[PDB]
């Protein structure tokens, strides 16, 4: 019933997802949760005020689905185990999407901000980490799966905006059900 | 250089031939390994692979990871498509994910090699990396 419209970690090769503030996001090699090898996102500026970091995906396109869910798996750092703790330190992170019918996505074209950005949700984690545990990782990956469904157009893009946290975006998996019944 | 360091990690680099390799840098500097890239038309016995290891000074000194290092990158693909396989390393202070690699100013790392066709594991390529204190970085 499920179909995948997108899945960050089949990617075999550099996602090149676009980064409004160069100094804020940034693609790094990482981990998946079976340990395996993937692309992976983060940002870390818990010692610069006034962050507002963005992320944008690839085009998406809908194939023939109105109900989009997304599936993020992720680390949030808690900010009381980073050292110089200013207070704007965060641990979480709000999801956006932007449908159109072609890609048309630029550098600026689709404006930062809420304004033309729909809000999914902010999202946050079960699960923050600062150190802990004396034999290996065995679990603090955070999956948090949410929906919307305005969706008429071609396809859509996703973006995660960040604003002064220390997180990293493991995984996205993008898909909707078309029930055979 | 500038905030990224391109380090060719082959035996040919006369970089790695002069055997004390080492770079100064900031934190939030990079470090991009190219590993060895040959063209289709090479029997992949002169080709070049190795596996990168993470090691502490002793480590680097001897040329062994055993129980003073980490595995980081593997130089398995002499024949990728888009150039030398590349591997890079962020020189963070904080992890936004587990367990990840943190630097501190004013200390340094090592990273050395093993070939993967195994040569004899003597000399090996290796790199010293100085992260430079916060008086030295502007
Ligand atoms: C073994 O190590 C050698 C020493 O590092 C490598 O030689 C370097 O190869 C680079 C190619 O990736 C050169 O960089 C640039 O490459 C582009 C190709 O797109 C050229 O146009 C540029 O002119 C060239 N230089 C720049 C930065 O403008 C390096 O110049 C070159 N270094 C030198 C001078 O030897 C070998 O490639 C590497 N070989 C193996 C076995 O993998
Ligand atoms: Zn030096």
């Amino acid at each position: 019933v499920e179909e995948t419209l997108m899945d960050s970690t089949t990617a075999t090769a550099e996602l090149g997802w676009m980064v409004h503030p160069p100094s804020g996001w940034e693609e790094v090699s990482g981990y998946d949760e079976n340990m395996n090898t993937i692309r992976t996102y983060q940002v870390c500026n818990v010692f610069e005020s006034s962050q507002n970091n963005w992320l944008r995906t690839k085009f998406i396109r809908r194939r023939g689905a109105h109900r989009i869910h997304v599936e993020m798996k992720f680390s949030v750092r808690d900010c009381s185990s980073i050292p110089s703790v200013p207070g704007s330190c965060k641990e979480t992170f709000n999801l956006y999407y932007y449908e159109a019918d072609f890609d048309l996505a630029t550098k600026t074209f689709p404006n930062w901000m809420e304004n033309p950005w729909v809000k999914v949700d902010t999202i946050a984690a079960d699960e923050s980490f600062s150190q802990v545990d004396l034999g290996g990782r065995v679990m603090k990956i955070n999956t948090e799966v949410r929906s919307f469904g305005p969706v008429s157009r071609n396809g859509f893009y996703l973006a995660f905006q960040d604003y002064g946290g220390c997180m990293s975006l493991i995984a996205v998996r993008v898909f909707y059900r078309k029930c055979p019944r | 250089v500038a905030d990224r360091y391109a380090v060719y990690w082959n035996s040919s680099n006369p970089r790695f031939q002069r055997g004390d390799y080492h770079i100064d840098v900031c934190i939030n500097d990079y470090l991009d390994v190219f590993c060895p890239h040959y063209e289709d038309s090479v029997p992949e016995d002169k080709t070049e692979r190795y596996v990168l290891y993470m090691v502490n000074f002793d480590g680097y000194s001897a040329c062994d990871h055993t129980s003073k290092g980490f595995k980081r990158w593997e130089c398995n693909r002499p024949h990728s498509p888009n150039g030398p396989l590349k591997f890079s390393e962020k020189f963070q202070l904080f992890t936004p994910f587990s367990l990840g690699f943190e630097f501190r100013p004013g200390r340094e790392y090592f990273y050395i090699s093993s070939a993967i066709p195994d040569n004899g594991r003597r000399s090996c390529l290796k790199l010293k990396v100085f992260v430079r204190p916060t008086n030295s970085c502007m």
